[PDB]
């Protein structure tokens, strides 16, 4: 269950099959629909901006720029 | 070196053969009845290379004998027979005055060279021409092709480790060329493919070969097929060279075709040569003598009108330093390409060539139709 | 004149057999540009170090240079002949050598600079640091190895040089540190305001974030 | 110094070794004895060819190995 | 430097060896090095956590159909009859 | 450099074997003319280290310390510590007694006097955590054992004791 800051409920279903990484574009793809809509009913949102994750992320960008 | 070979005619060899008796007959029992000879060796002999077996049942040192008084040659795709002999030498039939053929024997590399990244580099810069069979490299200028009396001295013999690029044994130089010749020189990759390519530099008819030359003088004719006959005495330092125009028992004959492409005022001239032969200093004795002009830097053959005071202009006559103007320009191969023209490989010439060919205003980079390709 | 060319030819070509005599050698005018020039050591990103016992740490730590020149008389080290190493070994003349290098003590590597640590670390540490060093503007080589060599010593969590210092992979620092810079456990940072870093930036977010005085 | 070699079993080859000359050579192999054949080590008289058989109780003739084969005679138990 | 030399302070935390002596350790301050201080506590962190974008999943996939098509080709270039043969006898030895 | 250090930090006397020059010019460069300071006085003794130096030790009652690379007692802070601490306690009991410093080369050479040292002995280093350096430059390490036995550094370590 994912409840966003409007508190809508949505259940990502879970089929045999699927992975993790399905799962998490799912939900990606269903939180910048909600997002859309919190922008379109006028809820305001913390932009997506460099943060410490980008920097430990960058991390294996060089990892695997310097392997090939 | 406990057996030192001597020359044999087929008949001596016969009768070595028969005299012998350091050889081993195998007899064929039921369960080797109808097998091929090269299968019952390589069965047989685990050391010996199928390459030497062939060698030696084709060469006739492995028959069979049959029962029937005399001995039976058989090729390799023969079928063997019941109640006969196989008869194959052994190791102490070596040690005798008969020369073994080269796969039967053990050859040592013994030590080997260990060489350096830049010598490495400098080799994979004169590669010019890879291929599965081939490779042709461009040898620079004053460059040994064989290891000299000196043995601290270098050497392109010694840096055939450093070509072998995915072969498993280094590649064998097909045909060895002068120091002071700036030329390309042609390595074999497979042991096969040296003796199959071994045949093209034996004397032939039609040529397969350019040499590019710069002379001092102007010959009497643009073309000519120059011939002379050479005799090479040991001397006390050196070599003596005799050149005849008569022939003679011990006289080897040289032939080659020159043609001249350009004239430098009658002072110098530029010279294509198409040899036949294969003899030591060959095309340069023959400008020298023959042609009546010397190739601008051959100090060992006229070295007074080597550097003469007509191209003083260009190049210091006391230094006496120059690049002998000797380079094998262009060279055929039976190989084919996808057109189907045979590949003919063409080395640049080098950076003092250049100079040169600059200074006089001829074209440095020019295709030579003579020799097709 | 052939004999010669050709003796100088292996010279350049020093395919063995033959050892150096003449410093306009590529390589003795390469190993002397890398010591003097400090663009064209950063442009090549090598560095040259003196001293057998300090190579023979370097090979046992694992490092090992591309090109070492040994000095007449001096046998060659076990560490540049076993298998495992790929180091040429080139015969080096006692001038040529002071040539080379200022003091040779008769065994000169041309190691591999190491990459410098990103500074992705000062930037986001998850762990917290403890103590810093900041060395600013250092006149002298020797004062900055030493403090280099003493840093490393006590373990400090990252090393900075601020808007002025001697190159630390030149001739003198490399000696006075004695593998300061080849050690992976004190990070250190050459922080120049005139490559588009801000030093003062930096340093106060590294406080910021760590909460250091 | 033996003067007759007697059959021995035939040694284990390596890959290269038992891989044949040609995918069309790969079908003789299918059949082949694990022994090798017998031999003489000279050329030596028929007085001395019969005592090198008779001293390493090995015959020369194939004929004759053939035809005197080692079975024992009495019926099994 | 030598005095404020990292863990420099160890010298001053305790003020007597009996009263550092009087503390008992236990396995809680083992565990607690496991935790970083500063950054969040997360599980993994590899390069399958790398998003791509529209541009690098289609060279992906152009990548993944290259190295089918050159698996194609090698399958044909490798099929020289003598390389052929080779893999044929392997196979071979390796079921029997 | 270690000439200077000692008699900045407050050192009365400094004694010398197999010393290659105490006066050379790039010594004297190095020095600053501390060496030229009459409140510091220099000393050679003729190839008799051993005798020299248990003699002055047990006459001018002082505790000898070495820096050596032995693992005895690594923690400088706590040996300078001690010894500040008994020099208090011998001043609340009113004599005191001085530090010896001892800056060497040879491990060998240094172990030849460690077995014959005078009571009491004591070999102190510094605090290296790294295995991959081996030690410091040995200025920086006598510089760091005057610091730590300095004439001064009592006062400080008094104040230290009243704080604790
Ligand atoms: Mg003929």
């Amino acid at each position: 269950e994912v409840t966003w800051l409007d508190g809508t409920s949505y259940v990502p279903p879970v089929l045999e099959g699927a992975s993790s990484q399905d799962l998490i574009q799912m939900v990606m793809e269903e939180a910048w629909l909600a997002a859309d809509r919190m922008a379109a009913e006028g809820r305001v949102l913390n932009p997506l901006a460099i943060d410490d994750y980008k920097w430990d992320q960058l991390v294996v960008f060089k990892k695997v720029r310097d392997k090939e | 070196s406990h057996a030192r070979y001597r020359p044999l005619s087929l008949r001596a060899r016969q009768t070595l053969s028969e005299k012998s008796d350091d050889l081993q007959y195998h007899v064929v029992t039921q369960e080797w009845f109808g097998e091929r000879v090269d299968s019952f060796l390589t069965c047989h002999y685990p050391q010996w290379d199928y390459e030497t077996i062939k060698r030696l049942v084709q060469q006739g040192h492995i028959y069979r004998y049959r029962k029937n008084g005399k001995k039976k040659f058989t090729r390799l795709t023969d079928r063997l027979e019941f109640d006969e002999l196989l008869v194959v030498p052994t190791r102490a039939f070596w040690e005798k005055q008969l020369a073994p053929p080269s796969g039967v024997l053990e050859e040592t590399d013994g030590p080997k060279f260990k060489l350096s990244a830049t010598a490495r580099e400098m080799a994979h810069n004169m590669v010019l021409f890879k291929n599965e069979h081939v490779i042709v490299i461009n040898k620079p200028h004053g460059l040994p092709m064989m290891p000299t009396d000196d043995p601290q001295e270098m050497s392109i013999a010694a840096m055939l480790p450093a070509w072998k690029f995915t072969n498993v044994a280094k590649p064998v130089v097909c045909h060895n060329l002068d120091r002071e010749t700036s030329g390309c020189v042609v390595l074999a990759r497979t042991r096969n493919a040296h003796r199959m390519l071994g045949r093209m530099f034996v004397k032939r008819v039609v040529p397969n070969s350019v040499y590019w030359s710069f002379c001092v003088g102007k010959p009497t004719v643009n073309y000519g097929r120059v011939r002379m006959h050479f005799d090479i005495t040991r001397g006390n330092k050196g070599d003596i060279i005799v050149a005849r125009p008569s022939p003679t028992k011990t006289s080897k004959v040289a032939i080659a075709e020159f043609v001249v492409n350009a004239s430098a005022l009658e002072f110098g001239s530029f010279i294509s040569f198409y040899p036949l032969t294969t003899r030591r200093h060959q095309e340069r004795i023959m400008a020298a003598h023959a042609l009546r002009c010397p190739v601008l830097g051959d100090a060992k053959y006229g070295g007074d009108a080597a550097f003469p005071s007509s191209l003083s202009l260009f190049w210091d006559p006391e230094n006496k330093g120059l690049p002998l103007h000797l380079h094998h320009r262009k060279i055929q191969l039976p190989y084919k390409n996808t057109a189907g023209e045979f590949i003919c490989v063409t080395a640049p010439l080098p950076t003092q060539m250049e100079k040169t060919f600059k200074k006089l205003g001829w074209p440095c980079e020019v295709d030579d139709p003579l020799i097709p390709g | 004149a052939q004999r010669a060319l050709l003796m100088q030819l292996q010279q350049n070509v020093i395919w063995e057999g033959t050892v150096i005599s003449d410093e306009r050698h590529h390589l003795i005018q390469h190993f002397v540009k890398l010591r003097q020039n400090p663009k064209y050591r950063s442009s090549k990103q090598m560095m040259v170090v003196g001293g057998r016992h300090l190579l023979h740490e370097l090979h046992k730590r694992g490092y090992t240079p591309r090109h070492l020149l040994v000095r007449e008389g001096q046998q060659k080290p076990k560490w540049a002949t076993n298998t495992g190493v790929k180091t040429e070994i080139i015969r080096v003349d006692r001038h040529v050598a002071d040539v080379c290098s200022p003091g040779n003590d008769g065994f000169i590597g041309d190691f591999d600079i190491p990459k410098p640590p990103p500074k992705e670390s000062l930037i986001a540490n998850k762990q917290r640091f403890d103590r810093v060093l900041v060395l600013d503007n250092v006149d002298d080589p020797g004062l900055l190895g030493t403090v280099l060599r003493t840093a490393a010593g006590f373990h400090y969590d990252a090393v900075i040089a601020t808007n002025h210092c001697a190159d630390l992979y030149d001739h003198r620092v490399i000696r006075a540190a004695r593998g300061a810079h080849f050690q992976k456990a004190v990070p250190i940072y050459t922080l120049k305001e005139e490559d588009g870093d801000n030093v003062y930036g930096m340093l106060n977010h590294i406080l910021q974030r760590n909460d250091l005085s | 110094p033996p003067i007759i070699k007697p059959p021995l079993p035939v040694k284990v080859g390596t890959l290269a070794s038992t891989r044949p000359r040609s995918p069309m050579l790969a079908d003789e192999a299918e059949g082949r004895p694990t022994r090798l054949a017998p031999s003489v080590f000279g050329r030596h008289d028929a007085p001395a060819l019969q005592r090198a058989q008779q001293e390493c109780n090995q015959l020369i003739s194939a004929s004759a190995l053939a035809r005197i084969p080692n079975t024992s005679p009495r019926a099994p138990e | 430097l030598h005095a404020l030399r990292p863990h420099g302070n160890w010298d001053y935390l305790p003020l007597h060896n009996n009263q550092e002596q009087q503390e008992t350790a236990s396995l809680e301050l083992q565990g607690m090095k496991a935790s970083v201080d500063i950054g969040p506590n997360r599980f993994d962190l590899n390069e399958k956590d790398l998003s791509l974008d529209e541009e690098e999943q289609v060279e992906k996939a152009r990548l993944d159909n290259e190295l089918m098509r050159w698996r194609r080709l090698q399958r044909a270039q490798g099929s020289d009859y003598d390389h052929w043969m080779e893999a044929e006898t392997r196979r071979i030895q390796e079921m029997a | 450099t270690l000439i200077r250090a000692a008699v900045e930090m407050g050192f009365e006397s400094v004694l010398l074997i197999n010393c290659l020059d105490p006066f050379g010019e790039k010594a004297l460069r190095a020095s600053e003319g501390t060496v030229f300071s009459p409140q510091f006085k220099i000393f050679e003794p003729g190839s008799d280290p051993v005798s020299a130096l248990n003699s002055i030790a047990v006459e001018h009652n002082l505790l000898p310390l070495l820096a050596l690379p032995s693992q005895k007692a690594e923690t400088a802070f706590e040996v300078a510590k001690n010894l500040h601490k008994i020099n208090a306690m011998r001043r609340s009991q009113e004599n005191h007694i001085g530090p010896l410093l001892i800056l060497g080369s040879e491990a060998k050479g240094l172990r030849d006097l460690a077995g014959e040292w005078s009571v009491p002995r004591k070999f102190v280093s510094v605090p290296l955590p790294n295995s991959t350096v081996e030690s410091l430059n040995v200025s920086v390490a006598g510089s760091i054992l005057i610091h730590a036995f300095r004439p001064a550094a009592e006062k400080h370590f008094v104040e230290l004791e009243e704080s604790a």
